RNA sequence: UCGA
DNA sequence: GCATCCGTGAGTCGAGGGTAATAAGCACAATTTAACACTTTTGTCAAG
DNA sequence: CTTGACAAAAGTGTTAAATTGTGCTATACTGGGAGCTGTCACGGATGC
């Protein structure tokens, strides 16, 4: 299966509510080509390969493991999606 | 009330009621073309014979049959034999007649439909491969995530854009490692859906993680095929693909094989040993 | 022969029922999702697990 | 070497398996037939019905055509020739009649030309349409009287008519409970008594025969009515039945006579007259109801129908109720039978085409020259031939597949029974059945039942009573009598088996095997009566190619024979080392192959042609086809068989098959077969194969397909096929011969073009980028475009096949504004891939799952390993033994290589078997003995762990042990990645399997982005259609149990027709970004603007009570 | 490997003056066994030719240096009354079962 | 064709907003530039 | 030809009765994802192209080609634009096209699209 | 630019029918056997419910883009991309007044 | 009509 | 209320398959379309 | 980049040839026409 799940199902009550956390995250990482995120260079999901070894590319592994440390925060009605989604797209291109 | 004696009758689109040749050189069109058609001839030599103060039997027999025309272009066979295309018994399908039905609108296209990005192909068993596991034909996959691979060369070297490589792989069959190993660097992470007709238990739709393999089969873990309802007689099981990646968090979350284990009917699990292992466990 | 042949068809035919059932079942709870975690209903329904057998 | 087996002995061979289609419609060919002494039924019923063709008497206009011969012949084009013309294969008839004035009494005799009738081929496959296809049998009740017992009341009993279908009306003597009876035609009820006013009768006949049988007299009595007379109270339920036209006098006279009295609109089968009559107890001749005499109507069947009811109801013995699905009570029709009647009916359109056109004229220039037309006659033939429910393609799969498919039988069709009516008794399997249809062969589908195959001995005469062959005998003779008895006549008499005790002629055992109707009883060396020819008969074609079938159960056994019909040619193909010993006359009468027709002596062998000049002096010949396409691609090849020259008898093969080996049909191979679990790769009916086939390419076959195309001329004027294209490089120009087609031998990939067409696309002023595009390179804008036809993906190889005949050409027509038109075969050998379906006759299937190397493999103490090592599950699920016993025969068998003949019911047995296992043993530990071996040691140690659990009988040397388990069926093997043996002993052998029709290389499809359907945008099916697969109903609801909200929402919207979700998807994926959310699914659009086609006002609102425009700016007026 | 003659379309097209057709004539082309008396000859090239009524076999071929053919017995084509054929063979050496749809 | 009311997209589940500490922080920040106003 | 009237859709084809006509027919009439993309990126490409070309010729190129406002203008037209006669700006396409020319042949970019 | 939640039904009158309209089709035949172009009334008419050709008229005075949705005066028809063919409807006007057959037939039959 |  | 009729349904995906054939006529007015003549525009060329 | 010259592309004006739309024919023609079947279950209106 994939790794870290049991926890993941542990945190969120709702077995859909990691879904929405795991879309709206991974996408936001798509977005910034992945300055954004917590994961420092040995928590990156490196996939194997034979060119070269480098990052995975897909956005929702990341996000596993993203949400896998608890860094991340993720909560309704959090704050208003203007400032939310305006600050984000300032601090990264 | 007094609407549903309506005068005025709504015409539709044309291009709702397509007409246009093939390759044989011939017309074709709907059948609701000629319906309206006729309708309108009652309608308006009706019109012609009024003014010019026809005898009241001719007028008032072409009023009945305004009103069978039009209830025709609506119910057609809801009172006596439909009208149908002079010489053929083929019915002209109206109006209600594809909004109801097996393959009417509703449940042909509303509640069920042809996509894009699919293709489907036979099984063969999977002994070496995991729970999140499916052999995936080259072929398949190369014209499957084409946009993918598009990209993928886009990133890579090998071709300046887009255009150029989508014309450096449909011609060709080429598939010199350029591709062979790129369509790899798209493939990890995200993976995909595959489904055994009949549908039956939601476990008939699981999700794997793509791997490519040489041959034009398909490879599945043997123990899910139960919960898919197939044996290996000579099967065929569709693949397809969730784009949006909040799609494909729902593929690889729940939507995911190695994730429901367990049978949503009877609580007990689902890909429990079968057959062969047993055999070989118990003996 | 006789008995066989007669069987397969049975269960064809039962297959085109079955359908039938399971599309009109998916026209009437479909409609039903969980969604308050608790209602506040202080309703419930006993189901014993003692089942007389009959004629014994 | 070939040994054979069985007990009871065939008295008699099988006749022909290609009459049925070949003779029967023979029956109404009358063509060498003299133009004067003909059969007056089949195709001359469909003359003498229609004619003498009558307007007036003696009057004004009086006109008279009366009806002389057909003239039967000149085909215009052979087969071959047809086929590769698209026209259908067909021939001239030429009728010669007489046209006499009424009044003059002037005879002007003139001869016609009707039309094109098509005429059977040789194997009894008709060419339509340039296409091989088939006329499949049909089968209804016979025509006739039939006795049921009262669906209403609860003793009653009801009795039932019917004639042709369409060509009479239905009949019911029910008595409705009013005490009273009420018989029913059409739907309505009327009084028994009434109908007999113009029959002929009043209160008198009625009480003469009414109390002769019992309590019915008063039910047949009236007042009210019978006080009237027959052409008085005639007006009844005239006025009654047909409310539509005035209830006249003179009306009443004409409306009903149509009815029965009318020979064309009650015309009742030879057949039915027949049995009714023998079945009522008394006798008939004209094929209606009863005849128009004089002003009234006399009688002749409802008197007797009544006869019988009335004595059924009152209990009288040898009245009884006349059994439904029985064989004796349902004929056949066949092609004859049905061809005629399409043209009595199509010939009485053309009748309308002469009465209606003789009389707006005038009298003076008259003939049938004038008066004769066409095509309601040869479209009406022309239409039964093609868009009927009996007409369809061929079966060229193999030689087998349509032979069995034109020896297969549809209750279905025009004039039968529907799918939405079928029961249980309908599809079932009656007492009587037994040598007549097989009673396993069937559509594992939804047609269980519904479409049955004829068996092997049992005939249709023109009755379409259908007759399985027994043997008479007294007091345990055996005669020589091959007694066709009827199935009506089958119920009478004692029909003992062919698996009787046999011995000396004569009658063993006393307790004997026997039946009546059905029903099993034990018998005595008196009351035997009949006998079977052999068990044969009791089964189908493919049924009882499959060996000791005995031990396999009837679904296995019905999936083997329906698979036997999916078989492929093989180019190494060989015949079953095990097989019934059927496959002789299987391709004789498959006509698929060449023998000597006479005593003679080859000349020239020329894989071509081969020249025999025969006994009789005269030099003859017979050329051969050679790999040539058919109807399913399945490869057509005949190999000769025959040296440089040699002197062979009558009958002698001198060339093989599509399949023949030696005159033995070949489907697969009877290749080494282990039976285990091997690293779970043959998991639940899997299969696996090994590369070493590969090498000596066992199963590959040849597949051909057909390519066209089209030079239609456009209304901007004509195309071509040519070599020229504006931007086409060099590298393309290739392959194309000088003309523009590929040329022959060439590799076609799947981009690459065969025929290539030039147009000139419609003026459209290019795009601001694209004429810009179009500057700097300063490409000539070619006003001329390409129209190039290329190839699908999958299908790729060679080319043989190159035929192009443009407009005007000898011998072709074209339609109606194209000019040319090409077709090129496409021909391409097939190795057996990976996933592959294949099987064997005793119905077990499976797919090839990942062909080992020859390197590791189970083989044995000589070394040589196994090609396919199956697991043993399927086998007891599904209950099939007859693969074990054909693998252990062919494991004793290898050894010695001699064949098996194991007739179905009668061959080898466990200890005839038994004794072959001892026997190859024997010699084989021979071949190691001497060859300086011994015992192994790993073989010491399989025989000590099977001796645990008593396999080998312990106290015996390990020699012998090994003699008893490889008696057993299994031997010892060593895998071939270890080198260890096993833990067990593993049954393998030869037997026999097979490569299926469905294949990896064609089934498998995939589609990122095509076209889309005009009416909505929902993307296309199919495969070379190039659209994607559909979400059904029960597929959106899994999606949903899942809980993906947005993998459905994509699902329905960006993923399949959404207006610029798929297009704004394709940006997305191109650029890297991520898809967007779609608005409108535009399927949804489309219901829209529907449903405002009917006036309903659609009014989509927002988060509160407001109107929303789902179509942005587009309809606002 | 390799394989051409003067007269043919493809790997089907019936030579006249030959029983088996030409896919046949291949069935008996691997099951030939042909070694070289030289290690380091790679590739090769060999020759032949049957006319009149006379068969077809290995041993028919064109001997020349480096070649050695060990079954001349091997039947290739009953050739009838006046056959003629022209034949030429490239025969190779490599590792392992390569399917000839895998190497051009 | 629409988002279901119900599963991932459900109107309970699908207001959940996510945001990494970095940004978390900027964000929770300047909710305090209002107050200067 | 002329005689045959328009093929109903409705017409069933196969031996089923759900097997239809007027849903296998592809529709062309309207852009279709790849040609979206196609068309796109012939623009974008193009787009970016246009600014390796002098200022003034650039902008006169987007009106001989009819590009600006989709309709073509001709040489009078623009020598009225730019208060130069039509043979410049005749002269002016040469140089710019042939400029183009240049670094077409060297990038082989756009090289694609050659139909 | 607007959520739709919402979906409502109802009975569709004369007046109503008339505003969906773009025009009366008036000769019941489908185009030229020569020119396939729409006839001038003709059911599939390009001059009320949508252009043949993508943003463009029926006689080609406007080709392009440049005019946007202004009416054409050699032809009359709005320059526009061929989809509105679509969405766009006409209506018939009945001389003498004719219900409906569908609330007449139905089982409740609403009229009756 | 045939696979599953 | 009791028997007896119109009315509405009835399993999944697929593979292919497919192609076709009735009807009066004649003069004449009204336009439509094809033809032709010739003015103007525009693109090219020689050469400032 | 500019001026005059000039070929062809293109614009426009006027007609000939085609295509298409209309009206009428006078011995007397005066109430169609074609058939089809071998369910089954339930719900509703309707005739008992
Ligand atoms: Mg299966
Ligand atoms: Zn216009």
């Amino acid at each position: 299966a994939e790794p870290g799940i049991d926890k993941l199902f542990g945190m969120v009550d709702s077995k859909y509510r990691l879904t929405v956390v795991v879309a709206k995250r991974a996408q936001q990482l798509l977005r910034h080509r992945f300055k954004n995120t917590v994961l420092e260079p040995e928590e990156r999901p490196k996939m194997r390969t034979l060119e070269g070894l480098y990052d995975d590319p897909n956005a929702v592994t990341w996000a596993m493991k993203e949400l896998l440390t608890g860094r991340l925060f993720f909560g309704e009605n959090l704050v208003p999606e203007d400032r939310l989604q305006k600050e984000m797209e300032r601090l990264y291109p | 009330p007094e609407w549903m004696i309506l005068e005025a009758v709504p015409v539709l689109p044309p291009d709702l009621r397509p007409m246009v040749q093939v390759d044989g050189g011939r017309f074709a069109t709907s059948d609701l073309n000629d319906l309206y058609r006729r309708l309108i001839n009652r309608n308006n030599r009706l019109k012609k014979l009024l003014a010019q103060g026809a005898p009241e039997i001719i007028i008032r027999n072409e009023k009945r049959m305004l009103q069978e025309a039009v209830d025709a272009v609506i119910d057609n066979g809801r009172r006596g034999s439909p009208v149908t295309n002079p010489g053929s018994e083929r019915p002209l399908r109206s109006l209600t007649d594809i909004l109801s039905g097996k393959q009417g609108r509703f449940r042909q296209n509303l509640l069920g439909k042809r996509v894009d990005y699919s293709g489907r192909s036979v099984i063969v068993v999977g002994p070496q491969l995991k729970l999140h596991q499916c052999g995936l034909p080259k072929r398949m996959a190369l014209e499957l995530f084409k946009p993918f691979l598009l990209k993928k060369m886009e990133e890579k070297a090998f071709a300046p854009n887009v255009k150029a490589a989508r014309r450096m792989l449909e011609r060709q069959r080429d598939i010199k490692d350029e591709v062979w190993d790129a369509l790899e660097e798209v493939i990890h992470g995200k993976v995909v859906l595959l489904n055994r007709a009949p549908t039956l238990h939601r476990l008939g739709i699981q999700a794997f993680q793509p791997v490519l393999v040489e041959g034009q089969s398909i490879q599945l873990h043997p123990l899910v095929c139960e919960a898919f309802n197939a044996d290996f007689d000579g099967d065929q099981m569709a693949v397809h693909v969730p784009l949006s990646s909040f799609a494909q968090a729902e593929a690889r979350i729940q939507m995911l094989s190695a994730h429901n284990l367990l049978s949503p009917a009877s609580g007990e699990p689902l890909a429990k040993p079968s057959r062969d292992i047993i055999l070989g466990l118990y003996y | 022969s006789h008995g066989a042949r007669k069987g397969g068809a049975d269960t064809a035919l039962r297959t085109a029922d079955s359908g039938y059932l399971t599309r009109k079942l998916v026209d009437v709870a479909h409609e039903i999702v969980v969604r308050e975690a608790d209602c506040g209903t202080t309703n419930y329904i006993s189901v014993p697990l003692f089942q007389m057998d009959e004629v014994t | 070497e070939i040994k054979r087996f069985g007990r009871i002995r065939e008295v008699i061979p099988l006749p022909p398996l290609t009459e049925i289609q070949v003779e029967s419609y023979k029956k109404a060919l009358q063509a060498d037939v003299p133009p004067e002494k003909r059969e007056n039924v089949g195709i001359q019923a469909a003359f003498k019905e229609t004619f003498p063709i009558e307007e007036g008497d003696k009057g004004k206009g009086g006109l008279v055509l009366d009806f002389l011969e057909y003239r039967i012949g000149d085909p215009p084009f052979s087969q071959d020739e047809c086929r590769e013309k698209d026209l259908t294969y067909q021939a001239p008839l030429y009728a010669r009649l007489q046209l006499i004035h009424k009044d003059t009494g002037l005879i002007k005799e003139d001869e016609v030309f009707l039309g094109h009738l098509p005429l059977m081929t040789e194997d009894g496959s008709f060419i339509i349409n340039g296409a091989d296809r088939v006329i499949v049998s049909q089968i209804h009740r016979s025509p006739g009287v039939y006795f049921t017992p009262d669906p209403a009341r609860p003793g009653r009993y009801i009795a039932s008519i019917i004639p042709l279908p369409k060509r009479g009306p239905w009949i019911d003597l029910e008595v409705e409970a009013s005490g009273v009876v009420t018989m029913k035609v059409n739907k309505r009820k009327f009084p028994l008594v009434l109908l007999l006013r113009v029959l002929g009768y009043d209160q008198e006949t009625l009480v003469r025969e009414l109390s002769a049988y019992g309590d019915l007299v008063q039910g047949l009595l009236d007042e009210a009515v019978l006080a009237m007379r027959p052409e008085e109270a005639m007006v009844r339920l005239f006025t009654l039945l047909r409310p539509g036209d005035p209830p006249k006098k003179d009306k009443a006279l004409a409306y009903l006579f149509g009815l029965l009295a009318d020979p064309k609109r009650y015309d009742l089968g030879e057949a039915g007259r027949y049995k009714a009559e023998e079945k009522l107890g008394v006798g008939l001749s004209g094929r209606t109801l009863v005849r128009f005499e004089d002003g009234e109507f006399k009688d002749e069947v409802f008197l007797p129908t009544l006869r019988y009811l009335f004595a059924l109801t009152a209990g009288v013995p040898g009245h009884e109720v006349d059994d439904i699905d029985h064989l004796g009570n349902r004929r056949i029709r066949t092609v004859g039978e049905l061809m005629a009647d399409q043209f009595r009916v199509g010939l009485a359109r053309l009748a309308r085409g002469v009465r209606e056109r003789m009389v707006m004229g005038s009298p003076d220039t008259l003939t049938p020259a004038k008066l004769v037309n066409s095509r309601p006659l040869e479209a009406a033939l022309r239409e039964f031939f093609s868009r009927s429910q009996l007409s369809q393609f061929k079966d060229e799969t193999n030689p087998l597949s349509s032979l069995r498919h034109k020896r297969r039988i549809s209750a279905l069709g025009p004039g039968g029974l529907t799918r939405e009516r079928a029961g249980f008794d309908v599809r079932d399997v009656h007492r009587t059945h037994y040598g007549r249809i097989c009673p396993v062969e069937t559509p594992e589908g939804a047609n269980i039942g519904l479409i049955t195959s004829l068996a092997a001995y049992a005939r249709v005469d023109a009755l379409g009573f259908i007759r399985t062959p027994y043997r008479r005998v007294k007091n345990g003779v055996v005669t020589e009598e091959v007694v066709y008895m009827t199935a009506s006549e089958e119920d009478r008499y004692t029909i003992a088996q062919a698996n009787t005790p046999l011995e000396g002629d004569r009658i063993a055992t006393d307790r004997v095997v026997a039946r009546r109707r059905g029903e099993p009883v034990i018998v005595a060396p008196e009351e035997v009566e009949f006998m079977d020819v052999s068990p044969k008969q009791v089964f189908s074609l493919n049924t009882n190619l499959i060996p000791f079938l005995e031990h396999d159960d009837a679904n296995r056994a019905l999936m083997g024979s329906n698979m036997q019909t999916q078989a492929v040619p093989l180019i190494r193909a060989q015949a079953p080392v095990v097989m019934t010993g059927l496959e002789e006359r299987v391709v004789r009468d498959s006509l698929a192959a060449l023998y000597a027709e006479e005593d003679g002596e080859v000349v020239k062998v020329d894989g071509t042609r081969i020249a025999v000049r025969y006994e009789d002096g005269r030099l003859v010949e017979h050329p051969l086809r050679r790999y040539a396409r058919s109807n399913q691609g399945t490869a057509f090849d005949q190999r000769p068989r025959v040296r440089v020259g040699q002197r062979v008898k009558k009958g002698d093969l001198l060339a093989d098959g599509p399949a023949s080996e030696e005159g033995f049909l070949a489907l697969g191979q009877n290749v080494l077969v282990a039976i285990m679990p091997f690293d779970g790769y043959n998991f639940e009916d899997a299969i696996v194969i090994s590369e070493e086939l590969l090498k000596r390419d066992f199963y590959t076959s040849i597949h051909i397909e057909r390519y066209e195309i089209e030079a239609r001329d456009t209304k901007l004027g004509p195309e071509r096929i040519t070599r020229d294209i504006p931007h086409l490089s060099e590298a393309a120009l290739r392959d194309l011969d000088e003309e523009g087609i590929v040329r022959i031998g060439a590799e076609v990939k799947p981009g690459d073009i065969l025929v290539g067409r030039t147009s000139f696309k419609g003026e459209q002023e290019p795009s601001p980028e694209e004429r810009l595009l179009r500057s700097i390179f300063g490409e000539k804008a070619r006003d001329v475009k390409d129209t190039s036809l290329r190839v699908p993906p999958g299908e790729g190889g060679i080319v043989v096949g190159r035929l192009r005949l443009r407009r005007g050409d000898p011998g072709v027509e074209l339609k109606p504004g194209v000019r040319e038109v090409v077709r090129v075969f496409v021909a391409q050998k097939r190795k057996l891939q990976v996933g592959d379906k294949l099987a064997n006759r005793h119905g077990n299937k499976g797919v090839v799952a990942k062909i080992l190397p020859v390197e590791d493999m189970p083989h044995l103490p000589d070394g040589t390993p196994v090609d396919v090592i199956l697991n043993p599950l399927g086998v007891p699920s599904r209950m099939n033994l007859g693969q074990i016993l054909e693998t252990h025969l062919g494991l004793a068998g290898y050894f010695l290589g001699q064949r098996y003949i194991s007739p179905v019911f009668d061959g080898a047995t466990e200890p005839e078997i038994k004794e072959l296992l001892a026997e190859a043993f024997n010699l084989y530990f021979g071949k190691r003995q001497g060859e300086g071996f011994g015992v192994d040691k790993r073989e010491k140690e399989v025989l000590a762990r099977a001796e645990k659990l008593g396999l080998v009988s312990p106290g015996k040397s390990p020699e012998e042990q090994l003699k008893e388990l490889f008696d057993l069926g299994k031997v010892v093997l060593y895998d071939g990645r270890t080198g260890e043996p096993f833990e067990g002993p593993i049954v393998v052998g030869q037997m026999f399997i097979m490569k299926l029709y469905h294949m990896v290389e064609d089934k498998m499809h995939a589609r990122s982005t095509g076209p889309y359907s005009l009416i909505t945008q929902q993307p296309l099916g199919g495969k070379a259609q190039f659209g994607g697969q559909r979400f059904g109903e029960m597929e959106v609801w899994a999606l949903e149990a899942y809980g993906a909200a947005h993998t459905l929402q994509e699902m329905l919207t960006i993923k399949s027709d959404d207006i610029e979700g798929r297009n704004a998807a394709y940006q997305a994926i191109i650029k890297g970004e991520d898809v967007p959310e779609p608005s409108v699914p535009e399927s949804f659009r489309v219901l829209v603007k529907e449903l405002q086609a009917l006036a309903l006002d659609v009014q989509t609102l927002d988060e509160k009570d407001n109107p929303v425009d789902i179509f942005e700016g587009l309809a606002s007026k | 490997t390799s394989v051409y003659i003067e007269d043919v379309l493809h790997e089907f097209s019936t030579i006249p003056g030959v029983k088996e057709d030409v896919v046949e004539i291949i069935l008996n082309l691997k099951e030939l066994v042909v070694r070289f008396l030289d290690p380091k000859m790679a590739s090769t090239t060999l020759i032949l030719r049957a006319e009149g009524p006379k068969e077809v076999r290995a041993g028919d071929f064109t001997p020349s240096a480096d070649v050695e053919i060990m079954n001349p017995d091997l039947h290739i084509a009953t050739l009838e009354e006046g056959g003629k054929l022209y034949m030429e063979v490239r025969v190779d050496r490599g590792v392992g079962y390569v399917p000839a749809e895998r190497h051009g | 064709g629409r988002l279901i009311p119900a599963g991932t997209g459900s109107d309970f589940v699908r207001f959940t907003q996510v945001v990494d500490q970095r940004t978390l922080k900027a964000i929770e920040e300047a909710r305090k530039e209002a107050v200067e106003a | 030809k002329i005689a045959q009237e328009p093929v109903s859709l409705e017409t069933p084809i196969g031996d089923e009765k759900d097997s239809f006509y007027g849903d296998f027919i592809p529709d062309e009439n309207l852009p279709s994802p790849v040609e979206a993309a196609a068309q796109s990126l012939l623009s974008e490409e193009l787009e970016k192209a246009l600014s390796k070309l002098s200022e003034r010729e650039a902008m006169v190129l987007k009106l001989r080609k009819g590009l600006i406002d989709g309709r073509e203008h001709t040489l009078e037209e623009v020598g009225a634009y730019f208060g130069v006669t039509r043979e410049r700006i005749r002269q002016i396409e040469n140089k710019a096209l042939r400029k183009l020319k240049y670094h077409e042949s060297r990038t082989r970019k756009l090289r694609d699209f050659l139909e | 630019k607007k959520e739709v939640r919402k979906v409502r039904i109802a009975l569709a009158s004369p007046e109503k029918i008339r505003s969906w309209s773009y025009g009366e089709v008036e000769k019941p035949e489908t185009i030229n056997y020569r020119t396939l172009k729409p006839e001038r009334d003709g059911l599939f008419d390009e001059r009320i419910f949508g252009p043949i050709k993508d943003y463009e008229c029926a006689c080609g005075k406007y080709k392009r883009q440049r005019f946007e949705g202004k009416v054409c005066e050699r032809c009359g028809v709005e320059v526009t991309r061929s989809i509105v063919r679509r969405y766009r409807m006409g209506h018939i006007e009945l001389a003498t007044p004719a219900a409906h057959i569908w609330f007449v037939k139905d089982v409740p039959s609403k009229i009756g």
